[PDB]
């Protein structure tokens, strides 16, 4: 169960990267 | 491995509780 | 008699012997089968075979 | 039922004297005249039944037999211990300074 | 135009969400291969005979590690510096046993990261920027080359490169101190000044700019909303930050040119980490830290120990225990 | 393995050549100001 | 503590005759042991054969005995194994073998005795450290 | 031919025993009034077989093939010894010295690694009686010693050993020691092996012979911490006989 | 009692995941009006 827990947390972070890059709030010049 | 089996629930809530907090604040922000 | 065939003739591998909340593999219940002990024959004091 | 064969040996005469059947060849440095020449012969001809069989080594010289006699009181024999004589450990046992 | 020109124009497009560029053409495949191998090996790789003595070290999560103890283990000492691609092994099983994933990961990674640096130059050219960000990055890159390539070259084996793990990193640092007295090396002391000073100047600059934000918001909103992205003007009063900091110390120990100040922030950590990367790279050739062991002696000749002798007793404890089955002869010459 | 070695040799070779040729394709002019 | 003539008094021979050395001689014998010997014998050990050190107790039990100046000087002229049975100038620096160990070429007989006295004096100063190895660093 | 190191280095041929032409099927005459010797004996394993653990129900274990993971480091060579002529006529080889052991790790299905000390230390191998010539039907059978795979100074990962090392599990200061004794107390095993060497090529002129061998021995027990496996090793051998 | 260890984590998630989902939708509902 411990291996699964470490890998799950690591996989959520990788998904976090994807959304944070491609689904960021676009910086706009206001 | 002979780990602490309370570690799983500690880790799970360590993650879920504060993450939920954030999600809740974010979503109600986007809806006003 | 091959052990494999003797192990089929055992109610612990009958799928209709479980429980809804008895979780996990069949091995968690009766254990991990190791060996056929042999076929048991019963007799009374008069030597009649019994079943 | 389980013991460390080496610790047990420390309780025998190996722990007090040079065991001609077991001890590492560097221990012969302790006494005058034994190292390297005679130590090489003792070890090469090793397993002895009694310390005094050492005087029968083929080809000793008369000065050598006397040096051995002067030092029989420093020698012992115990049964060969595999863990001490394998690996060429009687010549080099991994201990330096 | 023609096909090769459409392609060239795509590769170097400043409109891709992530810049590709010609360096990217090498960076992407090499980093992908390094990353996929590292993730799989970290989780699943079986034990690796790092020191060549048929004493395999388990580095992966499935073989009893956690995040902190796990590693991709360096390749076998039996291999030394020989190239050990997958195709040189008789089987994946042999390649895993002898630590092949490590070679594959670090070669693809040094390549990929060398090209990451070039990519930083490349994009700054397409954008009309000045070019020397990539110079700053040369300090971290140089450091990775040192622990993964240069130190193994000097010592003659990838088995002494840095493991790819949290605890493996510590192992490498303790053995290093034992064999090179790195604490007593001025290049490492310059590295510590680099990173300490970088942290300091980092907190200072942030504290000092934050201290002099112009009131542009109310007490109920984040101060940050007082800055609008791309605004013509500045949102802090540098003259006021100088007025504070110049008085904190004295007027000329303080910067009033924004460009001189930011150049200093760039140069301090970069230079220091250059030195500590060069420190690993030269200790790779056994030019070691200062040796003051038994340097003070009294009128008779007794050794009068100093703190350097106390360090040496710790070093000796590391020396005699590390790789406890790997030495047959009294000197550990590499 | 033999099959692996060849496939990697070709992959690497292809990517290397893209790199070389792309920088030869007038890289100095691919900038936002002066096309020399 | 200081470097006294009693410290600097060592066996000249097995006879129990002794000689006393000057500060200057002892230090000469340190410079010279460093120049010619410490590469292998730093601190009283022998890197190329740790089994043999330069502790006076070891020198004593050597054949011929060597816990005295003459026998040490002899050893540096004509070295032998620990039991005296073989000469070893082919592999150990010596005046006999100054052709192949060039560092020994320009050693005067007074240089040898300085080296011998340094060797004999140093364990009186350092004790266990000398010939003890890394345990005592 | 006469190859040089630089010809062989890095090719894997240094781990190969020499071979004899297909046309070497002569016989080496044995002169009972003469003394003989093996000047070089070379053994080169080609397959490593490990007996599988027949579960409690058992029926019969098999010898399962295995994968070698330690590369071209497996051969025994430069082995020497005297070839005695016994009076029943047989020949007996008595190993004196040589490179007569290689540590080898093979892998079983499932991923179990099996180290062993592939060896013929103290080989004593005899022919059948009344052997007046060595021929392409001459067999030797012998037995050898198999010492512990690690020797006495070897330290386990918690610092425990036989001739050195901690004698307890120092990370569990107040554990009951009794459940840990088999791992705390290191034991040095010495067992025996058996080998057959079947001569199949003979150059009567040079005294070179060549053939196949099979040997059986135990694998590593990790100084008593677990039970060893039975290993069967097969390969080829080469030997030169010189009169002494 | 010799009770199924995972019962605890199962119960906590069983409560927490569905509950958190409802709260998320409630709070963002209130922030609209
Ligand atoms: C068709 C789906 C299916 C089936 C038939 C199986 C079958 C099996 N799995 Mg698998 N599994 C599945 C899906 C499935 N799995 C999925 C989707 C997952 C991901 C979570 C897993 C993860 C998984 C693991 C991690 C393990 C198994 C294991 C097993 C075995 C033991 C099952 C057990 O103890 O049941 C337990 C079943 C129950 C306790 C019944 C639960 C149903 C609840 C009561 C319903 C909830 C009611 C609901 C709240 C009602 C409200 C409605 C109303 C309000 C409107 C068995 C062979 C185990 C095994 O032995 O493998 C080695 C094991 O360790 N499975
Ligand atoms: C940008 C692409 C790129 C680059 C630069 C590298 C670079 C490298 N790889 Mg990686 N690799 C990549 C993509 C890349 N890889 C991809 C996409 C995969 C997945 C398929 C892999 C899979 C992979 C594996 C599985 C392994 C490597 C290995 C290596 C190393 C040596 C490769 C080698 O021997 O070729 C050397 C280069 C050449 C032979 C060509 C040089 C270029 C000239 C100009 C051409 C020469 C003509 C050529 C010989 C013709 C081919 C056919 C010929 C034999 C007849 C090096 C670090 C090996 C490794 O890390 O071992 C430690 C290894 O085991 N790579
Ligand atoms: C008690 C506080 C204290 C002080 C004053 C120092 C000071 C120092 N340490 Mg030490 N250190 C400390 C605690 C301290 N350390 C602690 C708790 C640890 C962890 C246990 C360490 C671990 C550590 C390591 C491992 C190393 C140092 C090093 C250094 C030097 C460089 C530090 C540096 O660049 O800082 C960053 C700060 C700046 C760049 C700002 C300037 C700071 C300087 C030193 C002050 C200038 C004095 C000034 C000229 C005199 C007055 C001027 C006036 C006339 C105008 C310096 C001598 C390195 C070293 O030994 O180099 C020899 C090194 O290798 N330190
Ligand atoms: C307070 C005590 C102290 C302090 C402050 C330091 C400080 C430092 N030590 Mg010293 N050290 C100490 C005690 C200390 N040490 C002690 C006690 C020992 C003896 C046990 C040592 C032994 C020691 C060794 C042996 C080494 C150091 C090194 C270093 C440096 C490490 C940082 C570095 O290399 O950055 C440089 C930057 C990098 C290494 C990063 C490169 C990043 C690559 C290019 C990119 C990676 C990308 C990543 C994989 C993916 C991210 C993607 C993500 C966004 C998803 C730094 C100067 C190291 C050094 O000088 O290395 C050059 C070194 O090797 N130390
Ligand atoms: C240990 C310290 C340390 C780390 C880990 C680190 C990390 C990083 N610094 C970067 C940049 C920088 N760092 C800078 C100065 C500094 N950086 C420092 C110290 C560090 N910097 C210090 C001390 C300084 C002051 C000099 C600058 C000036 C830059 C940059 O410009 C650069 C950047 O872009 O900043 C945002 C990034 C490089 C991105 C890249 O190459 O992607 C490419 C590689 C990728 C995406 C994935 C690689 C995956 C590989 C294959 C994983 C397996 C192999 C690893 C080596 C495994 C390691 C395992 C560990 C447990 C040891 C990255 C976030
Ligand atoms: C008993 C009695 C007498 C009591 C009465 C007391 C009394 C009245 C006494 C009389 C007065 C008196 C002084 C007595 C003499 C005593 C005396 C001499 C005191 C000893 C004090 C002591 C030695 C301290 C040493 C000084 C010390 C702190 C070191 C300073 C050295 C120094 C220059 C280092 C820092 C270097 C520096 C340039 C830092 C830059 C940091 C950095 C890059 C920040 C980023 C940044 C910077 C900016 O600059 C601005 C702008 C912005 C934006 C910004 O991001
Ligand atoms: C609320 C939502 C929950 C949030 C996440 C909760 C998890 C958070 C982490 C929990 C603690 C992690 C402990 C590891 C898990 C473990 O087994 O614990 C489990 C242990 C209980 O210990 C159990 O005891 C049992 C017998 O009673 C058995 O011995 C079990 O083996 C043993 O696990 O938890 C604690 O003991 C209770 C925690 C109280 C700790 C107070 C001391 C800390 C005070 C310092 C805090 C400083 C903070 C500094 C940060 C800045
Ligand atoms: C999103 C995440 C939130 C979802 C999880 C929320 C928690 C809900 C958990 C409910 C499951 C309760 C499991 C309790 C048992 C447990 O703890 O043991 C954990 C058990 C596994 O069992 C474990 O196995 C181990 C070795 O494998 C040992 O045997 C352990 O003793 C045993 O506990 O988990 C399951 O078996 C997992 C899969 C079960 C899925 C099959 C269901 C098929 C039935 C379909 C009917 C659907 C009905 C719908 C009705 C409407
Ligand atoms: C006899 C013994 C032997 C002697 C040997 C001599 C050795 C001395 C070498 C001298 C080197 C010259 C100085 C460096 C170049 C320089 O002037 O920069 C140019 C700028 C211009 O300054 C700016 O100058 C500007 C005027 S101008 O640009 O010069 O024209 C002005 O606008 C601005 O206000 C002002 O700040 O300097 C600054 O920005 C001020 C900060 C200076 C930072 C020092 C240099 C980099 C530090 C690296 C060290 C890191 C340490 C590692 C930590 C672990
Ligand atoms: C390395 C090549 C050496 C140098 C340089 C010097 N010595 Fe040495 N010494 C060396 C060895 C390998 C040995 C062992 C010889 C053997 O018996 O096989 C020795 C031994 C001595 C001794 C005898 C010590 C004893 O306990 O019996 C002495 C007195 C000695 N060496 C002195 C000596 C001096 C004075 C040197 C400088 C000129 C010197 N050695 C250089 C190895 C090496
Ligand atoms: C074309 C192109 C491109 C793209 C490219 C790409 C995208 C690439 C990719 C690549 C990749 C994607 C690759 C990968 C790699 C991988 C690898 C190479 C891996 C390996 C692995 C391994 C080998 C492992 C193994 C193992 C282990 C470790 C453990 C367990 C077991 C096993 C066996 C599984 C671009 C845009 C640039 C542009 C130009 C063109
Ligand atoms: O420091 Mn010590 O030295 Ca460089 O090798 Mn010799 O021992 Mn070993 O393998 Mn990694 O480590
Ligand atoms: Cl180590
Ligand atoms: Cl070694």
């Amino acid at each position: 169960m411990e291996t699964i827990t470490y890998v799950f947390i690591f996989a959520c972070i990788i998904a976090l990267f994807f959304f944070a890059i491609f689904f960021r709030e676009p910086p706009r010049i206001t | 491995m002979e780990v602490n089996q309370l570690g799983l629930i500690a880790t799970a809530l360590f993650v879920l509780v504060p993450s939920v907090f954030l999600i809740i604040l974010y979503v109600q922000t986007e809806s006003q | 008699i091959p052990e494999k065939l003797a192990f089929y003739d055992y109610i612990g591998n009958n799928p209709a012997k479980g429980g809804l909340f008895r979780t996990g593999p069949m091995n968690k219940g009766d254990g991990i089968a190791q060996a056929w002990k042999g076929h048991a024959v019963f007799r009374n004091k008069e030597g009649e075979e019994l079943f | 039922e389980l013991v460390n064969v080496v610790d047990e040996k420390l309780g025998t005469a190996y722990g007090e004297k040079i065991d001609l059947n077991n001890t590492n060849i560097a221990a012969f440095i302790q006494y005058r005249g034994l190292y390297p020449t005679l130590a090489k012969l003792i070890v090469k001809n090793a397993p002895y039944e009694s310390v005094e069989d050492v005087l029968n080594i083929p080809g000793l010289t008369e000065r050598q037999k006397q040096i051995l006699r002067e030092n029989l009181e420093h020698f012992t024999v115990t049964e060969v211990e595999t863990a001490l004589v394998e690996g060429g450990d009687r010549y080099n046992n991994g201990l330096y300074k | 135009a023609n096909l090769w020109e459409r392609f060239c124009n795509w590769v170097t497009s400043t409109d891709n969400r992530l810049y590709v560029g010609w360096f990217g053409v090498i960076m992407i495949p090499t980093l992908l291969a390094a990353t996929i191998c590292f993730v799989i090996a970290f989780i699943a790789a079986p034990p690796v005979d790092i020191d060549g003595i048929r004493e395999p070290v388990s580095g992966s999560l499935l073989y009893g590690n956690n995040i902190i103890t796990g590693a991709v283990v360096p390749s076998s000492n039996a291999i030394g510096l020989h190239f050990y691609p997958i195709w040189e092994a008789a089987s994946l099983d042999e390649w895993l046993y002898n630590g092949g994933p490590y070679q594959l990961i670090i070669f693809h990674f040094l390549l990929g990261a060398s090209c990451y640096m070039g990519r930083q130059w490349e994009l700054s050219y397409r954008l009309g920027m000045r070019p020397w960000i990539c110079v700053a990055y040369s300090a971290p890159l140089a450091s990775a080359f040192a622990v993964f390539l240069i130190y193994p070259i000097g010592q003659g084996s990838f088995s002494d490169g840095m493991p790819l793990g949290i605890s493996g990193t510590f192992n490498f640092m303790i053995v290093f101190q034992a064999e090179h007295n790195i604490l007593m090396h001025p290049f490492h002391q310059l590295g510590v000044a680099g990173v300490f000073g970088g942290a300091l100047f980092c907190a200072m600059h942030g504290s000092l700019v934050t201290s002099s934000l112009i009131r542009e918001t109310t007490e109920t909103e984040s101060a940050n909303y007082g800055y609008k992205f791309g605004q013509e003007e500045e949102t802090y009063n540098i003259v006021a930050a100088h007025g504070y900091f110049g008085r904190l110390i004295f007027q000329y120990a303080s910067f009033n040119n924004s460009r001189s100040l930011h150049f200093f922030l760039a140069a301090w950590p970069v230079v220091g980490v250059w030195f500590t990367a060069l420190g690993i790279s030269t200790m790779a050739f056994n030019l070691n830290g200062f040796n003051f062991n038994h340097s003070v002696i009294d009128a008779k000749g007794n050794v009068i120990n100093t703190w350097a002798d106390i360090i040496n007793r710790a070093n000796l404890g590391m020396e005699v225990m590390h790789e406890r089955n790997a030495h047959n002869f009294p000197l550990d010459l590499a | 393995m033999e099959t692996l070695k060849i496939t990697v040799y070709i992959v690497v070779t292809f990517f290397v050549l893209l790199f070389v040729f792309g920088f030869l394709s007038g890289d100095p002019a691919r900038n936002p100001k002066r096309k020399d | 503590a200081e470097l006294t003539p009693e410290v600097l008094t060592v066996p000249l021979n097995s006879e129990g005759k002794t000689i006393t050395l000057t500060e200057k001689q002892y230090l000469e014998g340190k410079r010279l042991f460093q120049y010619a010997c410490a590469s292998c014998h730093v601190g009283g050990i022998t890197k190329t054969n740790p089994s043999l050190d330069l502790r006076t107790e070891t020198l004593a039990l050597a054949t011929p005995p060597r816990d005295n100046i003459e026998g040490l000087v002899d050893y540096m002229k004509n070295p032998t194994t620990y039991d005296g049975e073989q000469e070893i100038a082919e592999v150990h620096p010596s005046l006999r073998s100054a052709d192949i160990f060039p560092k020994m070429r320009n050693l005067t007989e007074k240089d040898l005795v300085a080296i011998a006295g340094h060797i004999l004096v140093e364990p009186k100063i350092l004790g266990d450290k000398w010939g003890g190895g890394k345990v005592y660093y | 031919q006469t190859l040089t190191y630089d010809d062989i280095v890095g090719t894997g041929l240094a781990n190969k025993c020499p071979t004899l032409d297909d046309t070497a099927r002569g016989a080496y005459p044995i002169d009972s009034s003469q003394t003989y010797r093996i000047a070089r004996l070379c053994l080169q394993p080609t397959t490593f077989l490990v007996k599988e653990e027949p579960k409690n129900k058992r029926q019969e274990a098999e010898f399962v093939p295995t994968k070698l993971v330690t590369r071209e480091t497996t051969s025994l060579d430069q082995i020497q010894g005297e070839l005695k002529v016994n009076s029943d006529g047989s020949l007996t080889f008595v190993e004196e010295d040589g490179i007569d052991f290689q540590p080898v790790t093979v892998q079983m299905a499932g991923g179990e690694r099996i180290p062993l000390l592939f060896t013929v230390k103290n080989l004593v191998a005899s022919t059948q009686p009344n052997v007046t010539s060595i021929t392409t039907s001459t067999d030797f059978k012998g037995e050898f010693n198999v010492p512990s795979y690690r020797t006495a100074n070897f330290l386990d990962p918690k610092g425990r050993g036989l001739a050195s090392g901690y004698d307890s599990a120092i990370a569990l200061p107040q554990a009951k020691e009794e459940e840990l004794a088999r791992a705390n107390v290191k034991r040095f095993s010495l067992t025996k092996g058996q080998i057959s060497l079947n001569v199949a090529k003979v150059d009567g002129r040079t005294g070179e012979i060549a053939g196949t061998f099979e040997s059986e021995q135990l694998s590593d027990d990790d100084m008593g911490a677990h039970e060893p496996h039975e290993v069967k090793i097969q390969g080829v051998f080469y030997a030169s006989i010189e009169p002494a």
